[PDB]
């Protein structure tokens, strides 16, 4: 899988 | 273990951040659901109550336990003077 984050 | 309903107040910045969805990878915990990576100390987010760890499992009342990232960075911006979270701890 691929890893994100997201910053909000 | 837990679970709370978070009230937070809101435009501007939450102060989190998210992994997670029914299409990414929790790289910092594979485990299922969307989670609060990280919380901007003294942030909107950190004084309302959250914490690291938490899995988000809805947002004002939409369950968010399958969502993807995508569907629950919408449902987290969806405009709104109460953000309400309902989270799972520790
Ligand atoms: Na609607």
């Amino acid at each position: 899988r691929t890893r994100r984050e997201t910053q909000l | 273990g837990s679970v709370e309903e978070i009230r937070l107040p809101r435009g501007g910045p939450l102060g989190l951040s998210i992994v997670g969805g029914s299409d990414h990878s929790s790289h910092p915990f594979q485990e299922p659901g969307v989670f609060i990576s990280k919380v901007l100390p003294r942030g909107l987010a950190a004084r309302s109550g959250l914490r690291v760890g938490d899995r988000i499992l809805a947002v004002n009342g939409q369950d968010v336990r399958d969502a993807t990232h995508q569907e629950a960075v919408s449902a987290l911006l969806r405009p709104c003077l109460e953000l309400s979270l309902l989270v799972r701890r520790d």
